[PDB]
DNA sequence: GTTAAAGTTAAGATGTTAAGAA
DNA sequence: TTCTTAACATCTTAACTTTAAC
């Protein structure tokens, strides 16, 4: 969730990539219901 | 959970703002001319060792320096990133060097085969240096093993030709490097200091390298490098 | 406190290893004292052992006393003397490859290595002069286990006289002898492959009584079945060639001496 | 003689055998690539590629521009990250679906820099609204 | 409210050995 | 069937939390 994405060993551009991925998934959820 | 995860959406939008600002600042510093930890006298090559042709390296070195390499380091990706114990030997080390040294790092499972490899290329076994792993408190870092608890990494030194000249100072450094673990498979930086004590002002070649070391005056063949 | 020191924290098995006294009952210890292994016949004083020890003083330089590889070339080892055992031999790096192939021709495959890192007592005394009791002999440091404080142990290694990377090491090459039928009973990991041992300058080729107890105990724990317990009477399964006077007469060992 | 000073020597080796993404002009280490992880550097070839690709193709949809592109190390998130600077503004919602040539892009970039400087809130060339 | 003892856990370039794919 | 090859076989240290005083 919010912690493993915020990991320091994770590179910042891939932090952006996976973090955008869960934004897309959650806004798809709000599109669903 | 609609309103709660809407608040979570607002949270990750604040994360968008913070992270975009952070990366924009770092990239603007990059374009401003920020210098990495790498030194300016590093010669890297990003190509597979079994794929590249070393004759180009040979005549490039002969054109730009007039001599051959002084030290050929290698920390092979041993078979236990896979390679083999024939493809490592078949590559042309005996042409890459004429009068110098070779450091081949070996595990306890690949000792006899490494000695045979070094003796086949024309070198004669002369010395061995061992990395002794350490903990943050200073105790020996012992782990795994079958007959004993392993806390060791070996490396064997083979000499091709003559050594009695201006370079290659005798009776230097020590063969035991007591140092902490700093990676999954990452040799210490004391070995490079020992090398620079051994052959000052040299043209070193290192095979199977990573971006961790990339030192000065080093030719740093690798692929993920 | 001794915990903070790096030297005294690395050297704390010394108080936990006291070698036992000399055997007396004449059943425990065996002596086959003779003139030379390469001269005498073997595999008739013993048979089917599981732990072979060769305390070898390699000559390296021709002027220095010792022996060279041709004695090991002509060494009398058969399937009767050792069939399933593991052979322990002291090795250098000038003749490491030579030792490896001369023991490869007999079937002994290298399986593991066990080294000892030297720490000089003279170096400790000199460093304690250079930093500052401390008016005693290095051998007395080896005996009393009185180790002067040192938080950086990498400076205290011995200073050799090599023509290459300076020598601070002591290697025991152990080589398996595969049989695949009778097998070997062993416990795995109750020994570290490194132990930092205190030495003396101008004499690095001598491991003390505590280091000898350490290596003997790791042999004995590495091969539990060869321990003297109700079945090794006449079935010792352990000997040492080129035996020394210290710590070799042992309950369950055959001490192969060398008469002049 | 001279004991082979290593600056221009290493420059010549990097001209000869090293990768093209490590040496620029005659001799340069290209430090911008050794501080970033492998596979993501945004080479000047990529810079000119998206600079010529933002025109003659529908902006907003980067899948269709990446289908005709290398289809390699061209992940979308880096594209929306680095197209902002070509615009000069972080927000793209007001700049969706319209195509602008490069010189006017630099003009509006300079205008955004000037308005950020006058609005004393610029954070390293980046303007927020 | 602070200090110390007990449970935990995660990592450390092992190897022989029964099983089975050509 | 046969040699490999997956496919299984346990010990120290440093830190982190949890609980019992006091
Ligand atoms: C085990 S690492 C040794 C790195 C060294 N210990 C260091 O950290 O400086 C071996 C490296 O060799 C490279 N390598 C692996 N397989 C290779 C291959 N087949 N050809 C060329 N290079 C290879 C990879 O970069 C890999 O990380």
């Amino acid at each position: 969730t919010l912690e493993d994405i915020e990991n320091e060993k994770f590179t910042n551009l891939e932090i952006l990539t996976h973090l955008y991925n869960l934004k897309a998934e959650i806004v798809r959820r709000l599109a669903e219901q | 959970s609609k309103k709660g995860l809407q608040g979570l959406l607002q949270d990750i939008e604040k994360r968008i703002l913070h992270y975009k600002q952070l990366f924009f600042k770092e990239q603007n510093e990059i374009a401003n001319g920020k210098r990495s930890m790498v030194p300016d006298n590093s010669i890297p090559i990003c190509s597979d060792v079994t794929k590249l042709n070393f004759q180009a390296l040979i005549d490039a070195q002969m054109r730009h320096a007039g001599k051959m390499f002084d030290v050929i380091m290698m920390d092979p990706p041993w078979q236990l990133d896979s390679l083999s114990d024939e493809k490592i030997q078949n590559m042309p080390i005996q042409s890459l060097q004429q009068d110098g040294f070779i450091f081949v790092w070996a595990i306890n499972a690949k000792y006899r085969v490494t000695i045979k490899m070094i003796e086949n290329w024309g070198y004669k076994l002369v010395d061995e240096i061992t990395w002794v792993k350490k903990t943050v408190n200073g105790k020996i870092a012992k782990g795994h093993g079958f007959y004993l608890q392993h806390a060791k990494e070996s490396c064997l030194i083979g000499v091709k030709g003559d050594v009695d000249n201006g370079r290659f100072k005798k009776n230097i450094a020590s063969d035991v490097i007591f140092s902490e673990r700093r990676g999954q498979s990452q040799k210490p930086e004391e070995i490079y200091q020992y090398i620079n004590q051994l052959c000052p002002n040299g043209n070193y070649l290192e095979i199977f390298a990573r971006r961790n070391n990339l030192h000065d005056n080093w030719v740093s063949i690798g692929n993920e490098l | 406190e001794p915990g903070e020191d790096q030297l005294s924290l690395l050297l704390k098995w010394r108080s936990s290893y006291i070698p036992p006294q000399k055997p007396t009952n004449e059943d425990e210890y065996k002596k086959i004292i003779c003139k030379d292994i390469s001269s005498e016949k073997l595999e008739q004083h013993a048979g089917d052992v599981s732990a072979l020890f060769i305390n070898i003083k390699w000559k390296l330089s021709e002027g220095q006393s010792g022996k060279s590889i041709e004695d090991l070339k002509k060494l009398a080892i058969s399937d009767k003397l050792i069939n399933n055992g593991i052979i322990f031999i002291w090795s250098e790096k000038e003749i490491l490859s030579q030792i490896v192939d001369v023991l490869e021709a007999k079937g002994f495959n290298y399986i593991e290595n066990f080294m000892i890192n030297q720490l000089s007592a003279d170096k400790a005394l000199e460093m304690q002069r250079k930093n500052q009791w401390s008016d005693i002999t290095p051998e007395q440091c080896i005996e009393q286990e009185k180790f002067p404080p040192n938080n950086y142990v990498q400076d205290i290694f011995v200073n050799s006289e090599y023509s290459f990377f300076r020598k601070s090491k002591k290697i025991l090459l152990m080589l398996r002898k595969f049989n695949k039928d009778a097998q070997l009973e062993l416990r795995h990991q109750r020994t570290s492959d490194i132990f930092f041992d205190i030495f003396e300058q101008n004499k690095p080729n001598d491991v003390s009584k505590k280091g000898m107890e350490f290596v003997y105990k790791m042999i004995e724990t590495l091969l539990p079945k060869a321990n003297y317990s109700e079945e090794n009477k006449g079935a010792f399964k352990m000997m040492e060639l080129y035996a020394d006077d210290k710590s070799q007469p042992r309950k369950g060992w055959i001490s192969v001496y060398e008469q002049e | 003689n001279q004991p082979l000073d290593f600056t221009q020597y290493a420059k010549n080796m990097r001209k000869d055998l090293s990768n093209q993404d490590i040496c620029l002009e005659d001799g340069a280490l290209n430090h911008s690539y050794f501080l970033t992880k492998k596979g993501q550097y945004w080479t000047p070839l990529n810079q000119k590629a998206l600079q010529r690709g933002i025109e003659l193709f529908g902006v907003g949809n980067w899948k269709e521009i990446n289908y005709d592109e290398f289809s390699g190390k061209a992940n979308i998130v880096e594209l929306e990250l680095r197209t902002c600077m070509i615009l000069g503004i972080n927000d793209i919602t007001e700049y969706y679906g319209k195509k602008i040539s490069e010189e006017e892009q630099e003009e509006i970039k300079k205008s955004n820099i000037a308005k950020g400087k006058k609005e004393n809130k610029l954070k390293d060339n980046i303007y927020q609204k």
